[PDB]
């Protein structure tokens, strides 16, 4: 995150941190006891597959404490329309092996209605985005867990606004754009997979995925972010599904 | 009636009792400037005689409009709009605190998230579980 | 779906209404409005006109810098929309036609008094004057003369009253206006209607 603040700790209790053999691997969202939702890029290289864990309850990655709960990833569910080394439906659910205990620390954030967050969500202006990527663009990551407030543009004028860049990705339906393009505060590359969190009337919601963007605070331009409301239907079905003997599932979308 | 004629010059009698005409006007001001000023607003007509506000509303003549005072539960240019009849859920999210769902031929309803129920006031939502997803604990919840 | 064109704000004392092009052929509207750091409100409901009352959400902060859009929808994900200009209330609402409420002679002088100008700002059931909302801001012009004048002299007030001299035996006409000397632009209303002695 860069021009954040320290998240005080408990905070973002539904904040992930994923580890691949035991080194820091990108950010999730934690929707309830045994599902983890984060960005399907975040997975492009793994090989290790039954070596993926994630922790809940993290705040400062130099130091543990007794709010700190690790939990093996049994499933990694990613769209089938997915391509890897592209930005289109970039979102994945994990299953933990075993469900991680609620605490002050460690609390699930709301998976909403497609129509309530289409219709109301989308028009509430800021978001908080959170997580241990770099403080600066290509600089050194986080030790505490960063939190920034952004605000969510329509697609139409976050391409009014943007400076063009020769064949750069398209902003699809599946995709929104939120942040300042005037190079002071952005998420970041270690920051994927991450929160995109909206309060409305004293809830907090799921809204987006940390995904992609031209740099990090870079002039001209808005972090992009999955568009979570296009998958609620597909998740909430996959929730529902039996285990399978390997990690990944490539499931068919819609 | 030409007996009328022999009276003096009056603005009262010749513009505000009866319609005069630019040149009658001028007569009386003489200066142009002054005809203008009068001129402007006397030929403008008032188009609050057609009564535009509606629901109680009061109308407020302008230079060839007007504008609409409406009582506190109407909007629009000619009060036409009722508030009450605009409870949906595209509206403030139908008031309700979490969910909403519009039913034609009745009222829309509030429903909430799994680990919340709905109060008696049928807005509002409350925590069914100790953790409730989208509360922050440390926050007093 | 066409997005909606020529997006203009028609305000006077407040009443504030968004206009907009075309008329619609199987597409209906909704307009949003926000201030620059806050949530969009809806209004005006899938309507098939090309107006919009936004005086209920602008009156909430005459001060804030508002800007509308409209929302183009199919009769039959995110719609086709055009931002409107931007608007604020306190510096562009045009200000209403005033009345002149009384005139009274007392000896060699006279006192015009000016109605006070009903806004649609509201405070708790009553409806603010121009004077309540610009305090300072607000003053009022007055052109007088008598019948025999080469012109016209004029006076100005910081409240809804004048007191001019007068030459005895001579009646005079009076006229005035609305006016925000801070303004460069839309500074002063149209004139009041004449009232003779
Ligand atoms: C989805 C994937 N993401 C990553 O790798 C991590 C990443 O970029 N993280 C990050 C988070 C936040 C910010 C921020 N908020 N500033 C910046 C970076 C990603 C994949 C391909 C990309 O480019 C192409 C190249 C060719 C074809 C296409 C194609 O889609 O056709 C797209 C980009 Br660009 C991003
Ligand atoms: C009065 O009549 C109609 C409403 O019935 C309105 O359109 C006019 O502008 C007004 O003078
Ligand atoms: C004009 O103002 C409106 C709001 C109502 O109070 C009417 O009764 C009044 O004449
Ligand atoms: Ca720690
Ligand atoms: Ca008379
Ligand atoms: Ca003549
Ligand atoms: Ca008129
Ligand atoms: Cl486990
Ligand atoms: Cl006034
Ligand atoms: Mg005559």
């Amino acid at each position: 995150i860069v021009g954040g603040k320290v998240c005080p700790k408990g905070e973002c209790p539904w904040q992930v941190l994923l580890l691949v053999n035991g080194a820091q691997l990108c950010g999730g969202t934690l929707i309830n006891t045994i599902w983890v939702v984060s960005a399907a890029h975040c997975f492009d290289k793994i090989k290790n597959w039954r070596n993926l864990i994630a922790v809940l309850g993290e705040h400062d990655l130099s130091e543990h404490d007794g709010d700190e709960q690790s939990r093996r990833v049994a499933q990694v569910i990613i769209p089938s329309t997915y391509v890897p080394g592209t930005t289109n439906h970039d979102i994945a659910l994990l299953r933990l092996h075993q469900p991680v205990v609620l605490t002050d620390h460690v609390v699930p954030l709301c998976l909403p209605e497609r129509t309530f967050s289409e219709r109301t969500l989308a028009f509430v202006r800021f978001s908080l985005v959170s997580g241990w990527g770099q403080l600066l663009d290509r600089g050194a990551t986080a030790l505490e867990l960063m939190v920034l407030n952004v605000p969510r543009l329509m697609t139409q004028d976050c391409l009014q606004q943007s400076r063009k860049v020769g064949d750069s990705p398209n902003i699809t339906e599946y995709m929104f754009c939120a942040g300042y393009s005037d190079g002071s505060k952005d998420s970041c590359k270690g920051d994927s997979g991450g929160p995109h969190a909206t309060h409305y009337r004293g809830t907090w919601y799921l809204t987006g995925i940390v995904s992609w963007g031209q740099g990090c605070a870079t002039v001209g331009h808005f972090g992009v972010y999955t568009r979570v409301s296009q998958y609620i239907e597909w998740l909430q079905k996959l929730m529902r599904s039996e285990p399978r003997p390997g990690v990944l599932l490539r499931a068919p979308f819609p | 009636a030409f007996l009328e004629e022999l009276r003096p010059g009056s603005l009262e009698r010749e513009c505000k009792e009866e319609q005069c005409s630019f040149e009658e006007a001028r007569e009386i001001f003489k200066d142009a400037e002054r005809t203008k000023l009068f001129w402007i607003s006397y030929s403008d007509g008032d188009q609050c005689a057609s009564s535009p506000c509606q629901n109680g509303g009061s109308c407020k003549d302008q230079l060839q409009s007007y504008i609409c005072f409406c009582l506190p539960a109407f909007e629009g240019r000619n009060c036409e709009t009722h508030k009450d009849d605009q409870l949906i859920c595209v509206n403030e999210n139908g008031g309700c605190e979490q969910y909403c769902s519009d039913h034609t031929g009745t009222k829309r309803s509030c429903r909430c998230h799994e680990g919340y129920s709905l109060l008696a006031d049928g807005v509002s939502c409350t925590p069914t579980v100790e953790y409730p997803c989208g509360k922050i604990p440390i926050l007093e919840k | 779906t066409v997005a909606a064109y020529n997006l203009t704000w028609k305000s006077t004392n407040f009443k504030t209404i968004l206009e907009w092009e075309p008329k619609p052929v199987n597409q209906v509207y909704t307009v949003q409005i926000s201030t620059k750091s806050g949530d969009w409100k809806s209004k005006c409901f899938y309507t098939t006109d090309t107006e919009c009352d936004l005086t209920d959400e602008i009156v909430k902060d005459v001060k804030q810098t508002y800007l509308a859009r409209v929302f183009s929808y199919p009769a039959g994900g995110e719609p086709l929309y055009e931002n409107s200009p931007e608007f604020t209330p306190y510096l562009e609402t045009n200000l209403g036609q005033p009345t002149i409420q009384s005139f009274e002679q007392v000896g060699t002088k006279v006192n015009v008094t000016v109605e006070d100008e009903r806004t649609l700002v509201r405070r708790n059931n009553t409806f603010l004057s121009l004077r309540d909302v610009f305090g300072k801001d607000l003053i009022y012009t007055l052109y007088y003369w008598k019948s025999s004048s080469s012109g016209k002299k004029t006076a100005k007030t910081n409240t809804n009253e004048f007191l001019i001299d007068v030459d005895k035996g001579e009646n005079y006409c009076f006229s005035v206006q609305a006016v925000i000397p801070s303004r460069t632009v839309n500074r002063k209303s149209t004139d009041s209607p004449v009232e003779c002695m």
